[PDB]
């Protein structure tokens, strides 16, 4: 009657140890990207003011 | 007696914290898809501009 | 006890973790929300 | 006594019920995340030929 | 600035009797509704399960003021098989425009919460028998109205 | 045409635009908000 | 044996850029916190100043062993102007004893560092825009506290 | 006294402190190893 | 510009170094004190027992 | 530019504290090893009359 | 240059005197807490 | 502005001699004093052990 619900905890203790690593993908990938996002913005900016003096 | 009392508390305490994550994953794929719509558009933009440049 | 206990900590953990990603992500929708149209 | 026991056999229930809950929420959770991430690897390489389509036009002019 | 305010109340379980108490202790930093004039700030405390409002309860009135005291204790009779099924939702309102757009802002506590919120809710049922007080940012009442639509 | 300066009122089209491309915005910062708040994020000008 | 186990880990600095870079190569011969079973090592970063947590940062697991391979590299934005004033605290982990008594054992780098340790911080900061590869000899974690309570 | 051989028991007052003796010992050890780990101070046992 | 670079990191090098030499002292005279504090109490066991024999 | 020469100024005032920095820790650490010294002497009077006494003892017996 | 480079070799040079003599006081640490209760 | 700073590095320098020599000093004392206290475990153990089987 309660061994079900610590299998149950079992099952969640790994699955969270699979999002653990998930959100760390994540986490460098949004990284990664945001800073790609910023080169993005720069050059869209360089192109804008060189678009805008002339 | 107590430790089913203590013990229930705290089993919905581990509830409500998976919960609380699960928010947090669910936002994160709602908002990383309306990034991409906004990527979608981007990317057209920036390339019915580049064929507009070549 | 320990089950419960663990899981607790491992919970806590992810959800530092994602707290800030979305911290993260929010810059990004920001950043791309600019871009989107200017 | 009487209340005793039942509300002991009440909480046990809603005990077990809350694992149960914790699984679809973590399932659902694992999902979640999996697309997130699909969709991260989509939307970079969006963003690699974003930045090589600017970095063109910012050459050509 | 663009802030609502925060909300410093405490919150009490005692399972046994089943009994929980929110004391509305103080606010600060409450957004004025209009520029020109000041608030009349009160606090709302609706106890609600399944979407659905069980009982609400009223603090007084403090007129004139963006910094508030209070120390009003409300009560409700919850039993311990339904204590974490239940919402407490705190919202802070402007009297002096009563009959339109009332709220400053607003919070919840309990199943669903999340943050502050929730680790305050938790330190409750970690401490029985036990008041437990703490800040809270308010948040826009059309976010956690949307929040609120969702769990049970 | 002796006018053929035609009036390229795209200026008028490009601010009734980014105008509404400003009100979406500023909802949706709310919304960003709304998630800050939620789960007790400070934002990086904090700090 | 008594012993806690050695890491190897790289470490990097721009100047310029003001840009810090440790690279968790691998870790060997780590003491097992129970008797009977095996680790799921990993490895804590927090870059420390004045005694106050800046940034921290985690290495993925990697269940069931003593002598784990990581190569994962995380990266710090520290000024040139502040760059002597930081501590690197590389702490190795059991992730199964996660919420109890975690640590196996750590080192820290940087101000007020020591030994092997300041030797490899000094090595970096005198070969700019390279990568040099050290091992250490973890300590026990108290010890470390009480060294890194004092120093800013 | 018939029973003079009265039982000198600083055998457990010997033993009840050359214990205690003991575990702070232990203690101490941690911080001289602690001190040689500090400065790279490979103790006599090596080499 | 170099000089100054390069030179202010051999600088700070130099302080760090002298740091060490410093915690060495110190815990020299701490260990020191402390062994002091035993060979009183040593000095007075076989004073206690020379004048027990004696 | 004009961040460059701030940076400059900054590191030289940096590396000058520095030196000071250096002049306090070299002094305490004298103190230091004086006082650890005069200990060492203290201690080892204190030695030699425990040697004494045991000698004594075992003689003695 | 030649002065911070002295400096820093003297410093070098009391460091390896001072960690022979801290090995050396931590044997006399074990030995006198020995003898300290017996 | 900087002559302050290698005046400060003269001083440094000599104080450091003199801690060379300090430590020196306190090596051979700590050298000597080793191997008195080693001769003073040798006593106590004699008396223990003589003691010891009377
Ligand atoms: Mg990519
Ligand atoms: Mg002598």
């Amino acid at each position: 009657r309660e061994n079900e619900m610590d299998e149950n905890l079992e099952q969640v203790s790994g699955i969270i140890g699979n999002l653990r690593h998930m959100a760390l993908d994540m986490g460098n990938e949004i990284d990664t990207q945001n800073r790609q996002i910023d080169r993005i913005m720069e050059k869209a900016d360089s192109n804008k003011t060189r678009i805008d003096e002339a | 007696l107590s430790e089913i009392e203590t013990r229930h508390s705290e089993i919905i305490k581990l509830e409500n914290s998976i919960r609380e994550l699960h928010d947090m994953f669910m936002d994160m794929a709602m908002l990383v898809e309306s990034q991409g719509e906004m990527i979608d558009r981007i990317e057209y933009n920036v390339e019915h501009a580049v064929d507009y440049v070549e | 006890n320990r089950r419960l206990q663990q899981t607790q900590a491992q919970v806590d953990e992810v959800v530092d973790i994602m707290r800030v990603n979305v911290d993260k992500v929010l810059e990004r929708d920001q950043k791309l929300s600019e871009l989107d149209d200017r | 006594l009487e209340e005793m026991q039942r509300r002991a056999d009440q909480l046990a229930d809603e005990s077990l019920e809350s694992t149960r809950r914790m699984l679809q929420l973590v399932e659902e959770s694992k999902d979640a995340g999996i697309r997130t991430l699909v969709m991260l690897d989509e939307q970079g390489e969006q963003l690699d030929r974003v930045e090589e389509g600017m970095n063109h036009i910012n050459q050509d002019m | 600035q663009e802030k609502l305010g925060d909300i410093c109340f405490s919150l009490r379980y005692v399972p046994t009797a089943g009994k929980l108490t929110v004391v509305i202790l103080e606010a600060k930093n409450l957004k004025k509704m209009d520029v020109g004039g000041l608030s009349d700030p009160y606090v709302k405390i609706h106890l609600m399960q399944n979407g659905k409002r069980l009982k609400k309860k009223k603090t007084t009135i403090k007129k004139n003021t963006l910094n508030p005291y209070y120390n009003e204790s409300f009560s409700f009779e919850v039993p311990f098989e339904q204590i974490q099924k239940v919402q407490v939702v705190v919202t802070v309102l402007d009297y002096d425009k009563i009959g339109k757009n009332d709220a400053i802002g607003k919070v919840f506590v309990g199943y669903n919460s999340t943050g502050a919120e929730l680790r305050h809710w938790s330190d409750m049922l970690a401490n029985p028998r036990r008041p437990i007080a703490q800040w809270h940012t308010l948040q826009v009442e059309e976010e956690v109205d949307a929040m609120l639509a969702v769990k049970k | 045409k002796k006018e053929e300066e035609r009036q390229e009122a795209l200026r008028q089209a490009e601010e009734e635009r980014k105008a509404k491309y400003a009100k979406m915005e500023a909802e949706r910062e709310v919304m960003r908000q709304g998630i800050r708040d939620k789960y007790g994020i400070k934002k990086k000008e904090e700090r």
